RNA sequence: AGAUCUUGGUGGUAGUAGCAAAUAUUCAAACGAGAACUUUGAAGGCCGAAGUGGAGAAGGGUUCCAUGUGAACAGCAGUUGAACAUGGGUCAGUCGGUCCUGAGAGAUGGGCGAGCGCCGUUCCGAAGGGACGGGCGAUGGCCUCCGUUGCCCUCGGCCGAUCGAAAGGGAGUCGGGUUCAGAUCCCCGAAUCCGGAGUGGCGGAGAUGGGCGCCGCGAGGCGUCCAGUGCGGUAACGCGACCGAUCCCGGAGAAGCCGGCGGGAGCCCCGGGGAGAGUUCUCUUUUCUUUGUGAAGGGCAGGGCGCCCUGGAAUGGGUUCGCCCCGAGAGAGGGGCCCGUGCCUUGGAAAGCGUCGCGGUUCCGGCGGCGUCCGGUGAGCUCUCGCUGGCCCUUGAAAAUCCGGGGGAGAGGGUGUAAAUCUCGCGCCGGGCCGUACCCAUAUCCGCAGCAGGUCUCCAAGGUGAACAGCCUCUGGCAUGUUGGAACAAUGUAGGUAAGGGAAGUCGGCAAGCCGGAUCCGUAACUUCGGGAUAAGGAUUGGCUCUAAGGGCUGGGUCGGUCGCGGCCGGCGCCUAGCAGCCGACUUAGAACUGGUGCGGACCAGGGGAAUCCGACUGUUUAAUUAAAACAAAGCAUCGCGAAGGCCCG
RNA sequence: AAGCCAGAGGAAACUCUGGUGGAGGUCCGUAGCGGUCCUGACGUGCAAAUCGGUCGUCCGACCUGGGUAUAGGGGCGAAAG
């Protein structure tokens, strides 16, 4: 059945700490915590070991990535950024 | 002499429990000996040919 | 303790040693002036400095 | 410990002698095990790869930039954080770059630095929430934290 | 301790130079004997007696034939 | 029932001081004083876990005693690196040279060509 | 004569206060001048395994152990003593130190400083004194040949002395006996680690085979040539060795906390068989005790594997308590490896133990008989091994030390009963120095003391019970806490009860009292939706006799068509709605009967509700009058600083 | 608490139910640590700060040994001079 109606994750917190702030890690949390799909095996079993390293149990591979996520948005848009010069250095 | 009655089911009672009914047989050992009873039925039905894979795998999900 | 030093097994053997009392015919000698040992240790009442 | 950027070991040859050279780079973000990265003047440019400033173009950005040229990484060091290089001039040899805390900075163009932005995300993003998870963060780091006014 | 299973075995070993002695132990079901050679105590059983008496018999001179009864 | 004490004068449940229970031919049981669990080689790959086979896991200062045979694998690495990953090495090394072949003949009809 | 004068002595108080925390003593006897207190015996009790038990670390330092004394001391006494006196007692390659580094301490170079010095610890140093390798010589000498010595060539970053742990790292000792006091140290017996062996200690390995000319009945031999730094398995990997330097790479050492399972052991429990005790007024095939096999080897169980081979899986399957796993190779079949602390075996029964007897050597490791057996259970407790998870803006040492691999500079012999070499088997020699007794606490330590305080750990039985709770008990220990006797006034301290009323007492329900466990129901406002919540409120609870439900092991054949009253294939049959027998934990539910309505019968064990103020919460705080609303806190906001810098020390 | 399994209700979207699981500066409560009240005992004490009952916390900003570092106008202070 379900359980709680709205804290979820956050219920291990119990009443304390303010609603808002429960709400702000809660996402953090299950993002923190969740599996994501190795992009090097295609497995979900790539999860984060420390803050900003993610290591698959797969393949092995560790990789520096987000705090909370497996990588972040700023990162992406670098990425692609750097690629774009490369092919215009290139060209 | 009180364990030959208490096998009988003497002294067990209401007003001889102090403690939980999860304290005195907990809910996991329960459920925990009652897989295994239920698994191992179910594997031994599975390799006397009495179920097959897919009867087998649906009622160990059940 | 059990576990001690060869200098502290020293100290306290030359301790061990110094703590007993004059021998009786001291007392017998010419101009002798001296009673008892007024330097015995008792371990219970004074403890070593170390 | 301490610290909320990965770092990630990094083995070279040794260009004179039989050996192998383990290197503690600043972990770039995107960085993964098994991957070869590449230092010098003649570096690609890729996430990880260490190359000077003067070469790189007029927009990229940089991870362990050298505050004066010749000694290692000084700037941008903290995690998700990065510099920007903005402009060079050959003449002169100097390059004009972007720092996190938005000052503009002139360096010469012989300063290597790490393309990317380093790993460890949005650390604080997190509320910490627990005066004990503060004194775990603090812990690993100085003894600077219960504050009284 | 090392076990000795073959009989020509516990005799070569028990010619040694460094054979100090034999000891011969009557159980009830075997007869073990033990020679003590300087980093071993090697033990031979013998299930039936007239194999232990022939290797009574077979043991070397000069060395100590000492029986525990 | 019979209780036990140390047999030594380290009194401190330590990481050294780790016993078990024996019961001798005096009718008595004692503690005996075990040693560490070894624990076999690791893959000198680096990227697989498990620990090696064939190779007798014991505390290091043991190895010293032990025969040439118990402390390796009839294998080129045997005894430092895993069979999976030796294989993978070979094939890998062999794919290269190869392929530095085919990148030289490339080179070489592409400067015949000119 | 004074100075709350200095030093010393002495009164009244005064035979007074007092010798009242932790339940408790009694009888008889011995010794002795003398017994409430010593010792022995018999009772009655207590600690009750988180001990008033058994052992350690720090600290003490001889308090340890015998004998003797009765001055003083042990706030009564003492025939006793941690007192006094006289003697005695601590035995190590394998238990520690010693060695390593840790946080850190600290020389030298350099810098500073009037100066003793202090700053600094790799920084402003020509910081390697070593090496199998090659050459030049001395042939030093058993000058064949191999060992030394000097120099040169080549190689050589611990890039920093040194110190720093009796709880970290750190090879390798166990069983039995023994003293008045010592033992993992002595003795007995079994091992083991490290180091050494130049003249080489012995074996085994390397390694001893093919071709050709022939001799020769064959077999087998002579000569010549050629190999020979091992071998097996598809593989994981295996076998007893298995040439090899400088150099390089890697591993082990070397890692947190918590959860859940599984294996093994020790203990506990049950059913028998012995041996010895206990009860026997009646009953009790009964109750109690006891009923071993060390290290190190060999073998076999058992556990684990993210190891291999065949093969290719959706109608997806396997599988856990949970999970989780799979075309990057599931299920299935066959293998390999690791651990093996379990069992058997060598040790090993000769020892030990329990009983029953017999000799003497004032105080025999005496002698002898018998026995040391067969089983069953488990969410049990404690260790340990393993698997799999969770948590972290926390990621949970280093170094000695040991090993494996890569590479192939080299070295070894000309086919000999051979060489270099050997991590294989056995043999030979050695392991120095210091510590080691005892206490480890309501009496051996600190607190002026034999001080209700303080002081770091290990082991851990039965009943009840959720329980390492409380209460009772066994093993072990003790004598009631620095005195006893007789009475039972007041006042007290600690503990109870009290008709009727029920806070009228008081600043104030202070103190006390009520409630309390578990089962079945039933739970409001408010809320940050998690809580509130054991809300509140209600019923039940014993004993006895049953009933029902909840498991595990085996065996599921139609038979001589025949002979290895038993089988190899099959003419010869249909449990397939599952039976037959055997074995075994507690738990739950229902019912009847029954007691003077009493049943969580002791123990354990929340009074509740409605609001107001403050602080969000958890945390911290004035050791010795303030625990709070104070501090902290997460959150919010501001400020400085891009290193020739911000803040700070000097 | 998340995660997971099954069933039921639904035209769908999805919802509901029962298990499993075992989080938390979570609650009751030993040992430990602390020290609220009795303004109890004691107050020429057992004690130059102790004792009894009652109490706060008891997986964590937890308790604690040893080794270290900081020294007087200095240290160190979740702050009470
Ligand atoms: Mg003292
Ligand atoms: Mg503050
Ligand atoms: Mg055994
Ligand atoms: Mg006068
Ligand atoms: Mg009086
Ligand atoms: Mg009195
Ligand atoms: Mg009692
Ligand atoms: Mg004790
Ligand atoms: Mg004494
Ligand atoms: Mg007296
Ligand atoms: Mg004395
Ligand atoms: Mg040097
Ligand atoms: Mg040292
Ligand atoms: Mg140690
Ligand atoms: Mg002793
Ligand atoms: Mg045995
Ligand atoms: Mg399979
Ligand atoms: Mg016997
Ligand atoms: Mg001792
Ligand atoms: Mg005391
Ligand atoms: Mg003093
Ligand atoms: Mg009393
Ligand atoms: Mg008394
Ligand atoms: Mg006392
Ligand atoms: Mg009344
Ligand atoms: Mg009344
Ligand atoms: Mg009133
Ligand atoms: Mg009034
Ligand atoms: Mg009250
Ligand atoms: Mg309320
Ligand atoms: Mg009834
Ligand atoms: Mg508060
Ligand atoms: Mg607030
Ligand atoms: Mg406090
Ligand atoms: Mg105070
Ligand atoms: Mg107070
Ligand atoms: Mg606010
Ligand atoms: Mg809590
Ligand atoms: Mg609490
Ligand atoms: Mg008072
Ligand atoms: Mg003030
Ligand atoms: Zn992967
Ligand atoms: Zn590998």
């Amino acid at each position: 059945a379900k359980r709680t109606k709205k804290v979820g994750i956050v219920g291990k917190y119990g009443t304390r700490y303010g609603a808002s702030l429960r709400k702000m890690v809660k996402k953090i949390e299950i993002s923190q915590h969740a599996k994501y799909t190795c992009s090097f095996c295609g497995k979900t079993k790539m999860k984060r070991r420390a803050v900003g390293i993610w290591h698959c149990g797969s393949c092995m591979k560790t990789v520096a990535g987000g705090a909370w996520t497996y990588n972040t948005t700023s990162a992406v848009t670098v990425k692609s950024a750097i690629r774009r010069l490369k092919e215009l250095k290139d060209q | 002499k009180n364990t030959l009655a208490r096998r009988k089911g003497r002294h067990m009672g209401i007003g001889k429990r102090k403690g939980t009914a999860n304290a005195r047989m907990p809910e996991k050992v329960t459920w925990m000996r009652r897989m295994r009873i239920l698994r191992r039925l179910l594997r031994r039905y599975r390799e006397s040919k009495k179920i097959d894979r897919h009867m087998y795998h649906s009622l160990y999900l059940k | 303790s059990s576990h001690k030093t060869f200098r502290i097994k020293r100290f306290l053997a030359k301790k061990q040693k110094q703590n007993r009392p004059i021998p009786q015919w001291i007392r017998m000698k010419t101009g002798n002036k001296i009673r008892y040992n007024s330097k015995r240790r008792h371990w219970r009442r004074t403890k070593l400095g170390l | 410990p301490g610290r909320g950027a990965p770092l990630a070991k990094v083995v070279f040859r040794d260009p004179y002698r039989f050996k192998k050279r383990t290197e503690l780079f600043i972990a770039a973000e995107g960085i993964h095990t098994g991957q070869f990265v590449y230092c010098g003047k003649k570096a690609q440019l890729n996430i990880g790869n260490v190359l000077p400033v003067g070469t790189m173009p007029e927009g990229t950005i940089v991870c362990c930039l050298e505050e004066k040229p010749g000694d290692r990484g000084k700037l941008a060091r903290a995690s998700g954080n990065y510099a920007t290089v903005i402009s060079h001039n050959p003449e002169t040899k100097k390059t004009r770059v972007k720092l996190p805390s938005g000052s503009k900075k002139v360096i010469s163009s012989a300063n290597r630095a790490v393309v990317g932005v380093v790993a460890g995300g949005g650390r604080i993003d997190k509320p910490i929430l627990k005066a004990g998870r503060a004194y775990h963060k603090y812990k690993a780091k100085r003894n600077c934290w219960p504050r009284v006014r | 301790p090392r076990k000795i299973e073959e009989i020509k075995d516990f005799l070569l070993t028990a010619r040694r130079k460094d054979a100090k002695s034999v000891k011969i132990k009557k159980n009830k079901d075997n007869v073990k004997f033990k020679v003590r050679c300087s980093r071993y105590l090697y033990t031979l059983v013998i299930t039936d007696k007239e194999k232990a008496e022939k290797l009574k018999q077979s043991l070397p001179p000069g060395l100590a034939v000492k029986e525990l009864k | 029932v019979q209780r036990l004490t140390y047999r030594r004068r380290l009194s401190y449940n330590t990481a050294s001081n780790k016993t078990r229970l024996s019961r001798t031919p005096g009718n008595r049981i004692v503690y005996l004083y075990t040693k560490k669990v070894g624990k076999a080689p690791k893959s000198a790959c680096g990227v697989c876990p498990g620990r090696l086979r064939g190779v007798r896991a014991v505390r290091p200062k043991v190895l010293m005693r032990l025969s040439k045979t118990k402390k390796h694998v009839s294998r080129a690495y045997g005894g430092s690196m895993c069979a999976k990953c030796v294989r993978d090495r070979i094939k890998r090394a062999f794919l290269i040279e190869e392929q530095k072949i085919v990148v030289k003949v490339l080179k070489a009809q592409a400067q015949s060509q000119k």
